[PDB]
């Protein structure tokens, strides 16, 4: 059981702002392949987490270029250059490398 | 082929061969 | 591409049997992963198992194992959360993960809310 948590827990923002997030597991969550095969997830309210950021620095397909991690071992990062008011929502922080899978603590962005 | 049995989904993809 | 369509908010009462339906839209539900995620308001998100309908092949977390059945209709490319002798933990928000043509899961459902009175 990898526990990932996240701080800060709400992060406040301006338009066009830099932010970010922090998060850390309680073991290192590097796959026995030898690849780092972590997620980031996007929430808004009411609506369901959606792929943003995956192996830890890679883009998803349709995903604005202002998303990146970085990091290494269990201290991880999410950046994102260029917050707006779109990307406002709950990040949260997945690795898919020791089952059972586990998720992040969760942080939410906001202006 | 692949190095071992079992489903063959995308994230172990990067095994064939 | 992958459009992950789940039922609607149920309102039902303990001691009872609720399935779960994630319906597959855009693709066929043999080729990748249904997970299904947890969330109470209590909680933050929780992955409970999943299941390939290929094979029938299901991995589970232990805590919620066998108080969660999850199956599968196949054929009709809708999988099933079988939420079997509730108690409050029922009492919850469930999401539906679609595996990733990369190496993890690309969007998610809309949520089927199991509230139990």
């Amino acid at each position: 059981d990898v526990l990932m948590t996240q701080t800060p827990l709400s992060l406040p923002v301006s338009l066009g702002d830099q932010a970010s997030i922090s998060c850390r597991s309680s073991q290192s969550i590097v796959h026995s392949n030898g690849n780092t095969y972590l997620e980031w997830y996007l929430q808004k309210p009411g609506q369901s987490p959606k792929l943003l950021i995956y192996k830890v620095s890679n883009r998803f397909s349709g995903v604005p270029d202002r998303f990146s991690g970085s990091g290494s071992g269990t201290d991880f990062t999410l950046k994102i250059s260029r917050v707006e008011a779109d990307d406002v929502g709950v990040y949260y922080c997945y690795q898919g490398s020791h089952v059972p899978y586990t998720f992040g603590g969760g942080t939410k962005l906001e202006i | 082929g692949y190095p071992t049995f079992g489903e063959h989904k995308q994230e172990k993809d990067l095994e064939y061969g | 591409e992958v459009q992950l369509q789940q039922s609607g908010a149920e309102l039902v009462k303990p001691g009872a049997s609720v399935k779960l339906s994630c319906t597959a839209s855009g693709f066929n539900i043999k080729d990748t992963y249904i997970h299904w995620v947890k969330q109470r308001p209590e909680q933050g998100l929780e992955w409970i198992g999943k299941i390939d309908p290929a094979n029938g092949n299901t991995k589970y977390d232990p805590k919620f194992q066998d108080k969660a059945t999850i199956t599968a209709d196949t054929s009709s490319n809708t999988a099933y959360l079988q939420l079997s002798s509730l108690t409050s933990e029922d009492t919850a928000v469930y999401y539906c993960a679609n595996s990733n043509y990369w190496f993890d899961f690309d969007y998610w459902g809309q949520g089927t809310t199991l509230t139990v009175s």
